[PDB]
């Protein structure tokens, strides 16, 4: 049985986040923190617009899904160049947090890039698109 | 179908502009002196640093310091190996970067219920 992105989503939300460690949304800090403070993970290259997916527990668990599963499907299907981060499976809700990775380290004065950039609150609009519609999280298609 | 190509190659080259002149930035760290870590010089996990990795297993050390304390059990000596095996089988169950430290910490949550409930946390 087919089921996307979308079948187990309560709602979805794209902000601007300059800062993980500010974090315009107060529920999610004490959870993003936990993450940040790796080694590897710096807030250089990390891209201001976050995408945050609140996914319907119900619907998660008729499909005995897992974040994990999501999480490794969106590495799937969008490559390890999108920063995705989920919550603990016991939280009051299930949080899903993406980001646009921009591998340029140098980034300076840009070399006039602007042509089809396609600034990242657009461009992650059409990821949630892709990924609310075409996903492919579970079952095979053409079955409903 | 088609539509799914088309979203595959126009989103490939919309994060290409994203990656731009000078796409090397490999650099890939070789472990330091003493890293308490089970096959550390590895590279089946991508974009995994060897500190990440040092400061995943840090975490689980204070979860079972917690546990230890929680339970008090005979001594804190075996507490590095069990966070070593743990880490090691955390690794090992893991694929990317990102998941695998979701792992960490969710058996890092594991333990602290474990010691919330005041059972030791069994292999």
């Amino acid at each position: 049985e087919h089921t996307t992105l979308r079948k187990v989503t309560a709602n979805t939300a794209i902000y601007y986040d300059p800062n993980p460690q500010s974090t315009v949304v107060a529920e999610d800090q004490e959870w993003v923190n936990v993450y940040y403070e790796m080694p590897d993970f710096d807030v250089a290259r990390i891209s201001p617009w976050l995408l945050r997916v609140e996914l319907d527990r119900k619907h998660m668990t008729d499909r005995k899904l897992t974040m994990e599963q999501i999480a490794e499907k969106i590495n799937a299907g969008f490559g390890d160049d999108l920063n995705c981060i989920f919550n603990d499976d016991n939280a009051e809700k299930l949080v899903l947090r993406i980001r646009i990775m921009n591998s340029d380290e140098n980034k300076m004065q840009e070399e006039e890039e602007v042509v089809d950039k396609m600034d990242d609150d657009v461009f992650l609009r059409c990821i949630e698109s892709n990924m609310l519609t075409d996903m492919t999280l579970q079952g095979i298609e053409q079955i409903s | 179908e088609a539509h799914k190509r088309e979203w595959n190659l126009f989103y490939q080259k919309q994060m290409q502009l994203r990656k731009g002149k000078d796409p090397k930035i490999e650099e890939f760290v070789p472990p330091d002196e003493n890293c308490p870590l089970k096959e550390a010089s590895s590279r089946r996990i991508p974009r995994l640093t060897v500190k990440a990795r040092e400061h995943c297993l840090r975490l689980l050390e204070e979860a079972l310091s917690s546990n230890r304390q929680s339970t008090r059990t005979a001594d804190e000596a075996d507490l590095r190996a069990k966070a070593v095996e743990l880490e090691h089988e955390t690794f090992r169950n893991a694929k990317v970067a990102n998941l695998y430290k979701a792992s960490v910490l969710k058996k890092v949550a594991d333990i602290h219920r474990a010691s919330k409930d005041g059972q030791p946390y069994d292999m």
